């Protein structure tokens, strides 16, 4: 057999959807030579003399939501994109053709190389995976999308029925933020919906993985 | 494969009509018959990849 | 080009019995020609596997309970002592006999039902190399 | 309340991690296993390289205490490494979520081995040696994660559990190994799909399918 195409901006009519990260701790601390992460229980006084909060500043959200939903079941079915919006504005578009270490030390390097660069490379020389589409994710995505933001405060109900209650030509996306203190409303303006999944509160990486476990049985992805 | 040879055990039923390892034999063969299904069984599946 | 699968469907259950009461040469000799008859028919791999009688985890009850109904009444409509191969109702009937076969004492029965059993990759599956074969061949093959 | 392995009779679903790396050294203050912080360490002492994957505990920890099924106090998490040493936590157990925070943790697991709380109230994390049958209900069941076995719903499956029979779990955190480590103590093996999932994400998909089949 083969794996499924790349499920991208380019695949837009196609059987996508996209996965929205947005409200982590990703930019570029230099360190004074090379570009470092802000780290709250590494860096006493870098943290504390930027600006930022213990509580507030989380740079590994989004390092466990990759490791959390690069590995799903639809994501190997060719059904999902990633697109992050950093706390600096910047949007990546991640395509699904590799997968990065759950070693936030491995990914955190790739992350400072990236914000560094913006621009990541293949073994092959053939696919560079890291787009970045003119922001924000909704300028370039695909033609035919649903934006809803899964909040532990908005109506729960199970993630099968609504999935497979949406067409096939059709992206469903969703927004996630793993503030340790806050609330659902980062990209709000964004989502189209107000949908729930579970009556606890959960991190980023549990919504996801709910919200992929929910669209594997969806279209048996 | 037990249809012919178990009505030859039958075939023995219809020989002496007097020994007993044969009707053992041949209600051996009706539990393992009624016991069994014999529906069918097929696979050859496959799927995506990486 | 010009046969029927009532008659293919005979002469596969004819060969299956054969299969079944032969030695292990004749058996391998009649591997190699069910395997391109199987590549050739694809409707032959209906008698291979019946879709009807799978069940799902992602399924409904009343499918299953359908299933379990119509196995439960299931029988064997294929004659034997019928010599029209179209008259004969081997395609309604499953190849069960080739499942007898599948354990045998031999190696290289074993290995030619396993490829059997998987998908076909090649069509031509060069039957002349494995059409010679007897008890000597076989023994000579192991020993050497 | 929270279900613990004491409570043998009430179905309390035992997630346990199987081949995680836990590794401690001398420096001279000991060490924990790390992948980016010593490398000569493995080189030298014996080991190879490739045996520090230390953060799929902690991962699977914060995947497991902020669920809908451990906010109901359900998921026991029991842990057993290549070192020896068994860990068993209550679903209501508290950890800082970052793993600088969580290294000295860690150091304070792999060198108390009991974890008073911050609170100074209970004991969070529990160190029980081998077996871990004594854990669950008289009445339980063992599933391997291994993609040997057929792929089955896991609401389907967990309909047909019954109510007083537990379910035990076996998760493997090792980036690289066999899904064998307890097939001696698992009873059956079940799949989640047929295509990729990793290990805290079989975890969260299992409390996902608990939640559908269990309203939770």
């Amino acid at each position: 057999p083969q794996a499924p195409p790349v499920l991208t901006s380019k695949d837009k009519i196609t059987k996508r959807m996209i996965v929205v990260l947005a409200m982590a701790s990703l930019e570029t601390h230099k360190i004074s030579d090379k570009y470092v992460l802000l780290n709250c229980d590494d860096h006493q006084g870098l943290l504390k003399k930027m600006g930022r909060d213990i509580s507030e500043a989380r740079p590994d959200i989004t390092h466990q939501c990759l490791l959390t939903l690069l590995d799903s079941p639809i994501n190997k079915a060719g059904k999902l994109q990633v697109y992050i919006q950093t706390s600096r504005g910047i949007l990546i578009e991640v395509n699904p053709t590799v997968r990065i270490p759950r070693t936030f030390k491995r990914f955190s390097g790739l992350m400072v190389q990236l914000l560094h660069k913006l621009s990541i490379r293949s073994v092959n020389s053939e696919e560079k995976l890291l787009k970045v589409i003119k922001n924000p994710i909704t300028d370039h995505l695909p033609t035919k999308c649903r934006k809803v933001t899964l909040s532990f405060d908005a109506p729960v109900i199970r993630v099968q029925d609504y999935i497979e209650k949406l067409d096939d030509d059709e992206s469903i996306c969703v927004f996630v933020g793993a503030m340790a203190r806050g609330k659902d409303n980062f990209a709000d303006e964004y989502v189209d919906e107000k949908v729930g999944l579970s009556n606890y509160p959960l991190s980023a990486s549990v919504a996801c993985s709910k919200f992929c476990h929910g669209a594997e049985d969806a279209w048996n992805i | 494969i037990i249809l012919p040879i178990q009505q030859l055990l039958s075939a023995y039923t219809s020989k002496y009509s007097d020994f007993e390892k044969p009707r053992n034999i041949l209600n051996k063969v009706e539990k393992l018959t009624k016991f069994t299904e014999h529906i069918p069984l097929a696979l050859q599946n496959h799927k995506p990849v990486s | 080009t010009h046969l029927s699968a009532h008659l293919v469907a005979s002469f596969i259950k004819k060969l299956a019995r054969l299969t079944l009461e032969s030695p292990p040469s004749a058996i391998v000799t009649v591997i190699p020609f069910i395997y391109n008859l199987i590549r050739k028919h694809p409707n032959c791999m209906i008698m291979l596997h019946n879709p009807a009688f799978i069940s799902n985890p992602f399924q409904t009850p009343d499918q299953v309970a359908n299933l379990k109904t119509l196995k439960e009444n299931y029988v064997d409509p294929f004659d034997v002592h019928e010599s029209d191969p179209e008259l004969t109702h081997a395609l309604d009937s499953s190849l069960w006999e080739l499942a007898s076969l599948m354990e045998h004492y031999h190696p290289n029965v074993a290995t030619l039902a396993k490829i059997f059993a998987q998908p076909f990759k090649k069509l031509s599956y060069n039957m002349e190399d494995f059409l010679d074969w007897n008890y000597d061949s076989l023994l000579n093959a192991e020993s050497s």
